[PDB]
């Protein structure tokens, strides 16, 4: 199917408690494969998936060089952004950056990404053309001018169309037994009486990978979008994910309700009901 | 592999 | 602005009394990233709790998984204690095997 690679950078200032912390993590789809933390006893890029362990010392050294450089650069950037917003030196602030490449089912580049936020709010983003920027405000306009002078968009385009895709395809091959294996959800419906004439039907999906899943309840063939409690998809801790959808139903009407499950790992989409 | 500047 | 954490407390595998399992506390949708998470056994803090590396969602909100090995019983109560700048008091979410 479709695949993506993403790096997520978080840089966090902390006045009075040392220099800003820099954390970087890398993902292929819903699988983390690397980490770096400037707060570690001996900061170095570390493997987080078995299939990345085969990469040579030069890979790990180059990664560590990049993230150590970024640690220093983002500390300067935090100082810069504090100034752009006329903020005091006393407050803690966060820059986040998210970048990477999407591949279609055939393996070609679908699109590239490079987006930044400041204190949880969108700040600047590389446009889909990989040539121009969208700045959120007059502060981000300063950043835009800097990056246009340093030809950052051009450098990112070269990476996103080239090395990003090349490395992603390599990881997909090296980790094919997991990264290119969709695990279907194990599904069941539970029944929980709440009163004499109302009961909760909960539709469970367990042990699935990747995280993308559709879980809906239907009453007489009609979607119960407003009446359904749908929890956030959550990690099991073994690479797989869990989700449930619940609806409060009148007693004796349970068979009018159907749960519908859509996921990549299923040979066919599932229709489920409560089995007394 | 990550890409190899200030805001 | 700031965003308060969502909290889910659950097991890795279906809960069976006397069988080893993993106790998960998933915190998500929060901002800023600083967060205090402890797993509790009968009110007492479990020592060797591990957590995932800091990452974030498309809306920039952070998520973390805190986890420890545990053996569920009929009597033992488990919970997750979460503190964040958005909360005036640490929030307790009890573990429910049906949730």
């Amino acid at each position: 199917g479709s695949h993506s690679m993403r790096y997520f950078y978080t840089a966090m200032s902390r006045p009075g408690r040392g220099e800003p912390r820099f954390i970087a993590v890398g993902y292929v789809d819903d699988t983390q494969f690397v980490r770096f933390d400037s707060d570690a006893a001996s900061p170095r890029t570390e493997p987080r998936a078995p299939w990345i362990e085969q990469e040579g010392p030069e890979y790990w050294d180059r990664n560590t060089q990049i993230f150590k450089t970024n640690t220093q650069t983002y500390r300067e950037s935090l100082r810069n952004l504090r100034g752009y917003y006329n903020q005091s030196e006393a407050g803690s602030h966060i820059i986040q950056r998210m970048y990477g490449c999407d591949l279609g089912p055939d393996g070609r580049l679908l699109r590239g990404h490079d987006q930044s936020a400041y204190d949880g709010k969108d700040y600047i983003a590389l446009n889909e053309d990989l040539s121009s920027w969208t700045a959120a405000d007059t502060a981000a306009q300063i950043t835009q001018r800097k990056w246009e002078a340093a030809r950052v968009a051009e450098q990112l385009r070269a990476y996103l169309e080239g090395l990003c895709v090349e490395w992603l395809r390599r990881y997909l091959e090296n980790g094919k037994e997991t990264l290119q294996r969709a695990d279907p959800p194990k599904t069941h419906v539970t029944h929980h009486p709440v009163s004499d004439h109302e009961a909760t039907l909960r539709c469970w999906a367990l042990g699935f990978y990747p995280a993308e899943i559709t879980l809906t309840w239907q009453r007489d063939g009609e979607d119960q979008t407003q009446d359904t409690e749908l929890v956030e998809t959550r990690p099991a801790g073994d690479r797989t994910f869990q989700k449930w959808a619940a609806v409060v139903v009148p007693s004796g009407e349970e068979q009018r309700y159907t749960c519908h499950v859509q996921h990549e790992g299923l040979p066919k989409p599932l229709t489920l009901r409560w089995e007394p | 592999h990550p890409v190899g500047f200030e805001y | 602005i700031q965003r308060t954490p969502k909290i889910q407390v659950y097991s890795r595998h279906p809960a069976e009394n006397g069988k080893s399992n993993f106790l998960n506390c998933y915190v998500s949708g929060f901002h800023p990233s600083d967060i205090e998470v402890d797993l509790l056994k009968n009110g007492e803090r479990i020592e060797k709790v591990e957590h995932s590396d800091l990452s974030f969602s498309k809306d920039w909100s952070f998520y973390l998984l805190y986890y420890t090995e545990f053996t569920p019983t009929e009597k033992d109560e488990y919970a997750c204690r979460v503190n964040h700048v958005t909360l005036s008091q640490p929030k307790i979410v009890k573990w429910d095997r049906d949730m």
